[PDB]
């Protein structure tokens, strides 16, 4: 008597598996995304040099 | 002729360094006749150790030969995988060559002691 | 830390504990020294509030307890010098 | 500067120097006051059991310190022999090689125990004003 | 363990005594070679002749031994001590246990009668 | 069936030849989808989100001088020879804990009076050399020396090390109600 | 727990397991040729127990050998208690023999592409 | 089960004699244990025989040791280990070595057991002639005598202690602050086990006659 | 060699608006005779370091 | 010819010869942690000579108690309780996480990850407030007697022991996360220490590194003890004979361990966790006193101690560093003749220089961390 002992229905069961949720997206929505905002920075870096060439015409 | 036991390079199955063998049967009964042969010449026919290995190596080979398929042949004999199969049939050739010059069969020349296999009674 | 007083000893210290049940580990009980001596790092603390510091004495000891300790001790040993006799 | 940091070159040998990588543990950090154990300093500690072979090797790491320097002997296996204490191979406390200023016994004294010791050898430094 | 250490050479047995004796031979012209050495690598005080005549006394100690397998493991452990001593494994504190006699005479009254053995009780 | 000799129903199992393996071709990803993972260090990121994930929480640590960490009633430092109720020594020479002690740490001389009575002139434990295995209170049937729960006791010379009786006595008297509850929690499991 | 330290019923001699050990079954070369010729406890080859005796001294004293002891042995013998009842070599014995199997589904603690297997 | 399994191994060793009558003197079996008896110039035969025959392949040197009894004649016996891993079995050989004799090496066969062929040569002193790299190993360099050898006391002979004067560490014959105490005089004066039951199957002890 | 083709390339980088679309396939043509050095070192191996640790997989042949 | 040169590199010396960056033939020296364990049980009794074996091995100190403990008990012809068998099954599977938990996250940083030892220590901390609970003192329990286990659980122990199993998964696959899909860490090992299954064996090779070249071979399920057989249980093997499939498999066994510790506490039963018998373990001190022959047994198992038959065993069980035996002879006295240890990592070590030639100098680190070298063990 006064001794541990589990307890009568059990314990719940752990987790022992492996958990790994799936979070990335997919490396092809990634590498679209990439190409996009490097196109758009392209647009807007090829613009301000054009831009700035037109300025030193001026000067 | 030679024979190969043990490919070093292929394919891998589940041991490392033990890579899968190409036509390892014909490799096997081989091996085999050359143990059959061996043991025929080379040992005396009183003794227990050529009559083991010789019906050993029958039963063996009956298996090798009379059936086809590498995964029903390898429950069969009951022993490991048929790459390490031959080589352990290999190794138990090598090892009835060493016995035909170390010769096991004779009495024991080397006597102990009345006083020496006594611990603790 | 959210302090509480939960305890003064006979030395003079302040025995505070601190964001109680919340965490695992966490840890529970401090004490505040009283003597910001420089550099020095010496503090006699009394042995019974020592096992309240080390999660072994889960019951409160109160002051008067403390002082009679030390006048148990004290009076032992006019008893044990009368045996030694 | 010396007080304030402290980074003793240890010579943890055997069992006891598990539990001086338990202050280097988050629990015991001694992160705060500037004790750190994760490795040319003027204190060294010796903690484990110091066999027949190593007497040599301790002297000779003791002996390329810079000169105002201190060493502790961490359990009892380093101070008086310990609990091999009357084995062939061994070297009864490293008394006998190094002159050692604050003994922490315990056979695996606790983190608790040697942060003490250590705190009580900060005192001996601080006192020693050389 | 493939390879072996450097200076090493498998422990094998000879039947004869003079083959023993041709082993033992070139020991001696093997420790009396690497003479040099040990006073560099073990940062002795002393002379390398100290160093010889040592190794030639160590030898004159089982000079008149009779049995062949005890000059065998006499051998065994002479080429364990030259494996040792050839490279950096014994260190300078092990070295010197050859040289007790050498480093520094410890005092007065060495006794050599029964009277100074008997002063001090046979010391 | 029968086996062949050298060979038991420890066969191989059934799957232990393991397939080929899979070449480029015998791939379910892209190349570009597998290259995306291979420029963009797609598992990088992930464990350096792991250790921004450990950067924002609250950490274990704690005040050695002014916290100790969680011990058992059991737990065992320095030594301590206990005494009675109405002032007795409780060491009755009764030689246990020297015949025990797997370092040979006790030493004690003992002595009887003209009361009959038994106690020790010289009780002595060196502590360079016990090594904490608790079985000296495992021995003593009369319950005298115990083991404290101090640990804050680093001396700075090893003959302050050596404790007599007189030491262990001090132990025991400053050491007694956190004693005593100890062993009387202790006691049931003993 | 009470049933064995009960005040009725326990002797101490029922519960021994100290004294009750076995012995070490040494064989000697002779006292093998002895179980090939005498035969055994299970099936002797002995009549006449006081020429029994005599029979089994010369044994002891070193008279006849092991060679010959197997060159004299039937098949019977030597297929019954030296080789198996089916002329082959006994296997190496093992005390509780372990079958395997292979888990490799979702069970799986590693899926396909990590090349540990989690066998049981 | 056990008493099957028991009764198995004894006959598995009763046919490792009788294949082997030149080189195995005895075999004994005490609670699935099987312990081989072989002659000092039968090491190597036996041994090639348990890692090559297919009913037997032990493959793996576990640990060697030797024992000494200075009661025998031959000293030392230097005992081995192996496990087959594909039959799940253990088997032990027991050979015999006096001081100043040897026994051949099985660092031909087992790549293993070089380390602890030198390791039991340390602390026995027993010899495995065939051996490249037999020298001591976890003893001082310097170190003369066999620790594990029963005319070698406890202490041992030397302790290390700095000297000031010659700047080293010095090697000296031993003191002690306490002596040593044994309390093995005192033992019991009381034969403490009796002689016990046998676990020998009825079919390997010899019949008695009618 | 490929620190100094660096300093060939800095005088183009600051007047690449004057020579434009001549100055470009000049630079193109330099480029891409520097790149067919490059695929001779890449081709041939020449930063890695070899090592002895294969056994060289020779099957093991009998009699 | 080739000229290579000589270089220094727990307590280990170790012979290096380079030809550059390559090694071409490596000799590490031991000894200088070979304190005389062998020979000083023989003048103590089992009793005094069970705390010998955490002073060897002193990670995973429960399960190197064990060995000797049930060498003893077979020798003795004695049978721990049931109870006991559970007890010492899950402490010496909490001992099990522990030793990996070291293991994995020093050979982390021995190639170079930082934060798993850090984040490792803390988990460990948890654990050794599991054995400060149970025996005395942290790091070295001798809890399990040869008669059994020592004394019994604390009265709210089983329940923090599922507390920790609840959480411990989690933080195990954070710890997971970072290393095993990491290209430094694959790219640093998977070529590394590679060991052939024939010549696992040879090198008498065992645990992790027999099992990670292909072998199927573990004493808990092969040979038994203790209730791992009432307990279910996988194993894990890898294929290649690499570095990586040696952690792989560590990484494994942190969570087959995890399973055994959650069984262990649902199927825990009620009993007696010492033997029924005094002449082999100690009265409680309650009827010491009261009784008269409690009393003679007490003062007799404690002058002189219990007294075995005479025999000899060899007892080998799974530390996780691999398989350890200890090899006890009995006289018949009370006193052991002579009782040498198997430790693991001996042959591990002794297999150095077949696995590691031709491999580069930082080459030569991270397969130092998967044979496990704790030196404890090596020398002893
Ligand atoms: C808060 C909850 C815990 C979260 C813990 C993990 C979060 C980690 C998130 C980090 C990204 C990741 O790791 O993405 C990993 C992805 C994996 O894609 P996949 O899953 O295999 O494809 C299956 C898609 N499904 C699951 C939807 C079906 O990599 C990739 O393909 C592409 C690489 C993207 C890297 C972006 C880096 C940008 C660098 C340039 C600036
Ligand atoms: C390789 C590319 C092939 C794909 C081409 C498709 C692009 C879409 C066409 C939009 C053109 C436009 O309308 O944008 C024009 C802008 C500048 O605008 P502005 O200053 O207002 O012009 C002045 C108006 N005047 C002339 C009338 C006065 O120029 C750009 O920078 C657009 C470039 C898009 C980015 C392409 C880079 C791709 C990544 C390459 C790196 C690997
Ligand atoms: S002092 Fe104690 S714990 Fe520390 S190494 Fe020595 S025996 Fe081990
Ligand atoms: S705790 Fe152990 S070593 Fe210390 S005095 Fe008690 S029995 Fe001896
Ligand atoms: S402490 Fe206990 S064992 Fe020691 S002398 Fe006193 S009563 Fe005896």
């Amino acid at each position: 008597v006064g001794q541990d002992l589990p307890p009568v229905g059990g314990y719940e069961p752990v987790q022992w598996r492996r958990n790994l949720p799936a979070r990335g997206f997919r490396p092809l929505v990634y590498l679209a995304a990439l190409c996009g905002i490097c196109g758009y920075g392209f647009y807007r870096a090829l613009g301000g040099i054009q831009e700035r060439r037109e300025l030193k015409r001026e000067k | 002729q030679s024979v190969l036991v043990q490919m070093r390079e292929g394919t891998p199955i589940g041991l490392t360094g033990i890579y899968q063998h190409p036509n390892p049967r014909p490799a096997l009964i081989a091996l085999y006749e050359a143990t059959l042969k061996e043991l025929q010449d080379k040992h005396p026919k009183d003794s227990v150790y050529r009559q083991s290995i010789e019906n050993l190596t029958a039963h063996r080979k009956q298996i090798v030969e009379d059936n086809e398929v590498s995964e029903v042949i390898e429950n069969k004999i009951g022993a490991g995988l048929i790459e390490e199969v031959v080589i352990q049939a290999h190794e138990e050739l090598e090892l009835a060559k060493k016995m035909s010059e170390w010769k096991p069969w004779e009495e024991l020349e080397e006597k102990p002691l009345e006083d020496q296999w006594v611990y603790f009674n | 830390k959210s302090k509480y007083f939960v305890g003064y000893d006979l030395d003079g210290n302040s025995y505070w504990e601190f964001k109680n049940v919340n965490n695992p580990g966490r840890y529970r009980r401090i004490v505040e020294p009283a003597k910001p001596d420089l550099s020095l790092v010496d503090h006699k603390i009394p042995p019974q509030w020592v096992q309240w510091l080390r999660f072994t004495r889960p019951h409160h000891p109160t002051l008067e307890e403390l002082i009679a300790d030390k006048q148990r001790q004290e009076l032992l040993q006019a008893k044990i010098a009368a045996y030694e006799a | 500067a010396r007080q304030g940091s402290f980074w003793p070159v240890t010579f943890g040998l055997a069992c006891c120097a598990v539990e001086m990588m338990h202050v280097s543990a988050p629990r015991y950090d001694q992160d705060r006051l500037g004790i750190i154990f994760r490795a040319q300093s003027d204190i060294m500690i010796v903690a484990g059991t110091l066999t027949n072979k190593m007497a040599p090797v301790l002297r000779q790491v003791y002996d390329q310190m810079p000169e105002p320097r201190w060493v502790i002997s961490m359990g009892s296996c380093a101070n008086g022999g310990g609990y091999y204490h009357f084995s062939y191979s061994v070297v009864r406390g490293c008394d006998r090689i190094v002159p050692v200023d604050v003994y922490v016994p315990g056979c695996p004294p606790t983190s608790e125990a040697l942060m003490y010791g250590v705190f009580q050898l900060q005192r001996k430094m601080r006192n020693t004003k050389i | 363990a493939i390879i072996a250490t450097a200076f090493a050479e498998t422990v094998k047995f000879s039947g004869s005594k003079q083959e023993l004796q041709k082993r033992t031979l070139a020991l001696y012209r093997q420790f009396l070679r690497g003479a040099p050495t040990f006073a560099d690598l073990y940062e002795v005080q002393f002379s390398i002749p100290t160093i010889r005549t040592k190794i030639r006394q160590e030898f004159e100690r089982h000079r008149f031994v009779d049995d062949l397998s005890i000059q065998n493991v006499l051998y065994a452990k002479g080429h364990m001590e030259y494996q040792e001593c050839i490279n950096f494994w014994k260190q300078q504190a092990q070295f010197l246990k050859y040289f007790p006699e050498e480093d520094d005479i410890q005092g007065r009254h060495q006794p050599s009668n029964f009277v100074d053995k008997f002063l001090k009780n046979r010391a | 069936n029968i086996y062949a000799g050298g060979s038991a129903a420890a066969a191989p199992p059934a799957g232990f030849r393991i397939h080929r393996p899979a070449t480029w071709e015998e791939s379910e990803e892209g190349a570009l989808s597998k290259a995306t993972k291979y420029f963009l260090l797609a598992e990088m990121f992930r464990g350096l989100y792991v250790v921004l994930e450990q950067f924002f929480r609250a950490p274990y640590t704690i005040y050695y001088p002014f916290e100790k960490g969680p011990v058992s009633p059991r737990f065992r430092g320095e030594h301590a020879l206990r005494r009675y109720p109405s002032g007795e020594e409780r060491c009755i020479a009764c030689k246990l804990c020297e015949a025990i002690c797997p370092a040979l740490a006790i030493t004690i001389d003992a002595e009887e009076r003209i009361d009959g009575s038994r106690r020790t002139t010289k009780y002595d434990i060196d502590m360079t050399k016990c090594i904490y295995c608790g079985y000296c209170q495992e021995s003593c049937p009369v319950d005298a020396i115990v083991e404290t729960p101090n640990v804050e006791y680093a001396t700075e010379t090893r003959e302050e090390l050596l404790y007599n009786k007189e030491k262990l006595l001090a132990n025991g008297d400053k050491w007694e109600l956190e004693l005593q509850y100890a062993l009387d929690a202790d006691a049931p499991y003993r | 727990s009470y049933p064995t330290n009960d005040i009725a019923e326990n002797p101490y001699w029922k519960r021994d397991h100290r004294r009750a050990y076995p012995q070490t079954a040494f064989f000697d070369q002779k006292t093998v040729t002895g179980l090939l010729e005498l035969g055994s406890e299970a099936t002797p080859r002995i009549a006449d127990g006081e020429a029994g005796t005599k029979a089994l001294a010369n044994i002891a004293n070193g008279g006849v050998s092991f060679t010959q002891a197997l060159g004299k042995s039937s098949k019977d013998v030597i297929y019954g208690e030296v080789l198996t009842v089916n002329g082959l070599p006994p296997v190496a014995p093992t005390l509780a023999p372990k079958q395997w199997k292979i888990i490799e589904g979702e069970a799986a603690i590693y899926p396909k592409g990590y090349p540990c297997r989690t066998f049981h | 089960r056990y008493l099957q399994h028991v009764s198995d191994l004894h006959q598995y060793a009763k046919y490792i004699m009788a294949a082997l009558p030149k080189y195995i003197q005895g075999f004994s079996v005490w609670k699935d244990e099987l312990t081989l008896h072989v002659a000092p110039s039968a090491v190597i035969p036996v041994t090639t025989f348990l890692r090559d025959n297919t009913s037997t392949q032990y493959k793996s040197i576990i640990d060697i040791t030797a024992v000494d009894y200075p009661s025998r004649e031959n000293r030392f016996e230097v005992v081995y280990n192996f496990l087959s891993v594909r039959h799940n079995s253990r088997i032990r050989l027991k050979t015999y070595a006096t001081e100043v004799t040897p026994v051949p090496s099985i660092t031909c066969l087992y790549e293993g057991a070089n380390w602890f062929e030198r390791e039991a040569y340390d602390m026995y002193g027993v010899f495995f002639e065939g051996h490249p790299d037999l020298r001591r190993i976890m003893t001082d360099y310097g170190f003369e005598g066999h620790p594990l050898r029963k005319d070698f006391p406890l202490t041992g002979y030397t302790e290390v202690r700095w000297d000031e004067e010659k700047r080293r560490v010095v090697y000296e014959p031993l003191e002690l602050t306490q002596a040593f105490r044994n309390f093995s005089a005192g033992s019991t004066a009381w034969e403490p086990v009796g002689p016990g039951r046998d676990d020998r199957p009825d079919s390997f002890k010899l019949p008695t006659p009618k | 060699p490929f620190d100094l083709e660096i300093s060939t390339l800095l005088p183009y980088v600051m007047s690449i608006y004057l020579v434009s679309n001549y100055g470009f396939t000049i630079v193109l043509l330099f480029l891409l005779i520097l790149i067919i050095g490059f695929v001779y070192e890449i081709n041939t191996n020449a930063l890695k370091i070899n090592k002895h640790n294969k056994p060289n997989t020779d099957s093991l042949i009998y009699k | 010819r080739i000229r290579a040169f000589t270089i220094n590199f727990g307590v280990l010396r170790l012979i290096l010869e380079l030809s550059g960056e390559e090694i071409i033939r490596s000799d590490p020296h031991v000894g200088l942690l070979h304190r005389g364990t062998e020979k000083l049980i023989e003048y103590k009794t089992y009793m005094q000579a069970l705390p010998y074996f955490d002073r060897l091995d002193y990670v995973s100190m429960m399960t190197n108690e064990q060995v000797f403990s049930l060498a003893v008990e077979k020798l003795l012809n004695v049978e721990v309780p049931l109870r006991g068998k559970y007890i010492r099954t899950m402490f010496g599977e909490i001992t099990r996480v522990l030793n990996h938990l070291m293991s994995v996250c020093s050979h982390a940083m021995d190639v170079g990850a930082l934060t798993p030892f850090l984040w490792g220590f803390e988990e460990r901390e948890k654990l050794m407030e599991f054995y400060e609970r149970v025996s005395g003192a942290r790091l070295h329990a001798a809890y399990v007697r040869p008669g059994g286990v020592s004394q019994d659980l604390p009265a709210g122990l089983l329940d923090d022991i599922y507390m920790w199993a609840t959480q411990f998964g989690d933080r195990l696959d954070e710890i997971e996360e970072l290393l095993t899909d990491n290209r430094i860490w694959k790219l640093r090992t998977v070529n590394i220490g590679t060991v052939t299954a024939q010549d696992a064996l040879n090198l008498g090779l065992s645990g992790p590194m027999l099992r990670g070249s292909g072998i199927p071979f573990d004493i808990r399920k092969n040979a038994p003890y203790d209730a791992y057989d009432k307990v279910d249980f996988d194993v894990p093997v890898g294929m290649n004979g690499d570095c990586y499939d040696r952690y792989l498999i560590r990484m494994a066994e942190f969570r087959q361990s995890l399973r055994i510790i959650e069984q262990c506490c649902n199927d825990m039963p009620a009993g007696a966790v010492k033997v029924e018998d005094f002449k082999i373990n100690s009265p409680p001190r309650n009827l010491m006193k009261e009784d008269m022959e409690a009393l003679i047994h007490h003062f007799l198992l404690y002058t002189k101690g219990y007294s075995v038959p005479p025999g000899e065993t060899y007892t080998a069980i799974e530390a996780p560093k691999g398989e350890m035996g200890v090899y006890v002879v009995s006289d018949g006295s009370e006193r052991p003749y002579k009782c040498k240890i198997r430790a693991p990592g001996f042959a591990h070590l002794g297999a150095f220089d077949h696995i590691a030639r031709g491999h580069f100098l930082p080459d030569a680190v991270a397969i130092i961390g998967t044979m496990d070298l704790v030196f404890g063990e090596v020398d002893r």
